[PDB]
């Protein structure tokens, strides 16, 4: 018979009161009147490679990968970790940024020779569908707080961060005799004509000039160890190089078909239903990304959508911003629980492509130049988004290489 | 390009309102010489002030007759020129960036960036486009979506906000479902009225002293839910639960509430009630009609 | 009790030396009324008769 309470009258216990019915009270003698230190490199590995195959499991799964991949990765992974645990130092001295999971997963992607690129990775971690923006999501471990920030710190692609970390991974363990890093050049065309309404001519013409300056052999390195460079370096991630082609060729061919094969005003219906803000998956995504996305005007591109990709925004706020990342706890289950939690319409990406290349299917004088030119800005918009990188990154990419074509032909 | 419903990233702003303070600290010490730590930064930034129905201000008489120059160059330089070096100590300890920002904001230059402007977090960006769309919707009258948004919204962990004026004509304008802006009111009250800085003006507050905006439009706004009859002892029955004594402004609500009522000797009861209420209304910073007015409404009662 | 108190407050910041006589009326008024109801409380606990 318990209750526990009012201890014991009796200061040769306290033992521990009963009320019988009859008031007596009775007592039992029978009265009745934390986290890891310094090595927590084990630790920090953990949670690293941890969620590492969590995202080979998200893209293996959701995105339909090969499980071949999986092994390419632990075959990177092993060697940068190889080369870490090759390191004496109690002294830290890694960088296991976010960055290093999109690099080797990059890695091993172009290895693989998959046509997937930078964008993909941009576009799939920034619309949360790939896990990224946390530590070990909120739902885990209890880390020194230096690793948790060598976790969360550094964690944006979107300076070219991605491609200055894939060419650092790629000195790391070297490319050229462990790998093939040759990237998928012409499924990036297909990708790029596409993501314009360019007619596939334009496949073939950057196809060409691609092979006019390169003969098609394209590296990862960027390497050698340092935070300096100031020439010859701000081309060398081929991509970058490949956006800088598709751009001069647009800008070439459409300038100088004395054929006239492109209408001057063709050109402007182009840049229109480029223009055309629409919603599908695709461009829905683009926002998602304009919204984290550094300078400005991208973000004046947000104050520019309309009340449907505002709505479905908060969808996909609520949706994955679930991935999250860190009495009056019930009094907030009731009083959140006070208001309540509570034929397809919008198309597809080759619908909304089909469409706009009909937009233009009308196809069969200095101020063309002007048709040139926005068409090429706003082309250059979407691949800055896209491929996260600058303007200023861009533009000296396209310049310096536009001289190493104007070099390599007079 | 609009403020931002969420704590702001943090530690180079902090240590940069540290460099400020502490500069500041020692120029207007020096400077009373010449007229003659967390905590050491909290006194620095304490010892300062932290025909329709104007709440009126302070207007001007009772002050001051003037000064006249107090600061040459010379005299100014003289002032300025040692606290920089003790600047120079901590500048030193601090990064390149905020020691820039120190002899930029020293030398009387006003910052390019804004804190948001150069701010650096998913789930964060996230929230401020989620609570964004709820403003926005709530002023495009679409009840409907900003009920959505709302509810996603307290949904999640992320942010408290005080926000709250927001929420209080958000739900009053939404009507919709949710547990409603009186209900959002008297919730504020209970949670922060008991001990149970940056972010804080007066449009939402502590219950010290005055909590003002909202407490006063949900009375004057439930008086309204009057306007509706022809509830008022329910809405001075709960003006009369709380105690945080420097109002006055809920005296006039109160004799209001008699002066509702009053429209036998239960009505006289009722305009000596408002009677007495409109002076232990004049107990505080007074809302006047010229309040003989008040009376002679009280005497065309007395008819 | 309190109530009367306050009236008693306002009652002596009277002079009314200067004072104009009425508001002695409406004072009579208000201590009267006062005084009617709190005797009223008193009769009815010994007494609610
Ligand atoms: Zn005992």
């Amino acid at each position: 018979t318990f209750i526990r309470g009012p201890i014991c009258g009796t200061d040769n216990c306290p033992s521990r009161l009963w009320r019988i019915i009859d008031g007596r009270r009775t007592c039992q003698y029978g009265h009745v009147m934390k986290l890891i230190g310094h090595e927590a490199k084990l630790l920090f590995l953990k949670s690293f490679q941890f969620i590492l195959k969590r995202q080979i499991r998200w893209l293996i799964t959701e995105m339909r990968f090969p499980k071949e991949f999986e092994h390419v990765a632990k075959i990177i992974w092993l060697k940068i970790l190889k080369t870490i645990n090759d390191q004496p130092q109690e002294e830290l001295k890694l960088q296991l940024h976010m960055t290093s999971t999109i690099s080797i997963l990059y890695l091993a992607s172009t290895h693989l020779s998959l046509p997937v690129y930078t964008c993909d990775y941009i576009k799939w971690i920034c619309t949360a569908k790939m896990p990224y923006f946390q530590a070990s999501e909120i739902l885990r471990i209890q880390l020194p707080n230096y690793y948790v920030s060598i976790l969360e710190g550094s964690i944006s692609p979107f300076n070219g961060q991605l491609y200055n970390k894939i060419a650092l991974t790629c000195g790391m363990i070297h490319f050229k005799e462990f790998f093939n890093s040759e990237i998928s050049c012409q499924g990036l065309l297909l990708k790029l004509v596409m993501q314009c309404a360019l007619p596939p001519e334009f496949y073939f013409y950057t196809k060409q000039v691609i092979e006019f300056e390169e003969t098609d052999i394209r590296n990862l390195t960027l390497w050698e160890r340092t935070d300096e460079r100031h020439t010859g370096r701000v081309s060398n991630h081929a991509e970058l190089r490949v956006l800088s082609y598709f751009m001069l060729t647009i800008n070439w061919m459409l300038s100088f078909d004395r054929d006239r094969q492109y209408p001057l005003k063709w050109i402007l219906s182009l840049t229109e239903s480029l223009t055309q803000r629409t919603t599908t998956s695709e461009s829905i995504g683009r926002n998602i990304v304009k919204v984290v996305y550094p300078d400005k005007p991208t973000s004046s591109d947000y104050f520019q959508w309309s009340e449907e990709e505002t709505l479905e925004f908060l969808k996909w706020m609520e949706k994955q911003f679930l991935p999250t990342q860190t009495d009056q706890k019930i009094a907030r289950r009731k009083l959140y629980k006070i208001f309540p939690l509570d034929s397809t319409h919008q198309l597809t990406f080759i619908e909304d492509l089909q469409e706009r290349y009909a937009k233009q299917t009308p196809f069969f004088p200095p101020a063309r130049k002007e048709a040139i030119g926005r068409l090429l800005t706003h082309i250059a918009s979407q691949l800055l988004v896209d491929f996260a990188i600058s303007k200023e990154q861009l533009k000296d990419c396209i310049s310096r290489i536009k001289n190493a074509c104007l070099h390599r032909m007079n | 390009m609009f403020e931002v419903p969420i704590t702001l990233t943090n530690r180079k702003f902090a240590q940069r309102r540290k460099l400020k303070y502490q500069y500041i600290n020692y120029i207007s010490r020096r400077f009373d010489r010449i007229s003659k730590q967390q905590k050491k930064r909290r006194r620095e930034r304490h010892w300062r002030s932290v025909s329709f129905e104007i709440w009126r201000t302070v207007s001007s008489q009772n002050k001051q007759p003037i000064n006249k120059q107090k600061m040459t160059y010379h005299n100014f330089k003289k002032i300025e020129k040692i606290p920089l070096r003790k600047m120079e100590i901590p500048l030193l300890h601090c990064t390149k960036e905020n020691k820039l920002y120190f002899q930029s904001i020293s030398r009387g230059l006003e910052p390019l960036k804004t804190s948001t402007s150069e701010v650096r977090n998913y789930r964060t960006r996230h929230i401020v486009t989620l609570t964004d769309l709820l403003h926005l919707n709530v002023s495009r009258h679409n009840w409907s979506l900003a009920y959505k948004i709302f509810a996603t919204l307290i949904r999640i962990p992320g942010v408290q906000i005080k926000s709250l004026w927001g929420i209080g004509v958000e739900i009053l304008d939404n009507l919709s479902n949710s547990s409603s802006g009186l209900d959002f009111l008297q919730w504020m009250c209970q949670i922060y009225s008991s001990k149970s800085r940056s972010i804080v003006p007066p449009f939402q507050t502590g219950s010290r002293t005055h909590t003002a905006k909202f407490a006063i439009t949900y009375l004057w706004s439930s008086l309204i839910n009057c306007q509706k009859s022809m509830l008022i002892d329910k809405i001075s029955e709960w003006v009369l639960t709380p105690p945080f004594m420097e109002d006055a402004e809920v005296w006039f609500i109160y004799a209001s509430c008699h002066l509702l009522k009053a429209d036998i000797n239960q009505v006289i009861k009722h305009i000596h009630y408002v009677r007495t209420f409109l002076k232990i209304c004049l107990d505080k910073g007074g809302f006047a009609v010229p309040s003989r007015l008040i009376e002679n409404q009280l005497k065309s009662f007395e008819s | 009790s309190l109530l009367i108190r306050d009236l008693n407050d306002d009652l002596s910041k009277l002079q009314k030396d200067k004072v104009s006589l009425e508001d002695r009326r409406v004072i009579f008024s208000r201590l009267m009324n006062a005084f009617v109801t709190i005797q009223n409380d008193v009769n009815a606990f010994i007494d609610s008769t």
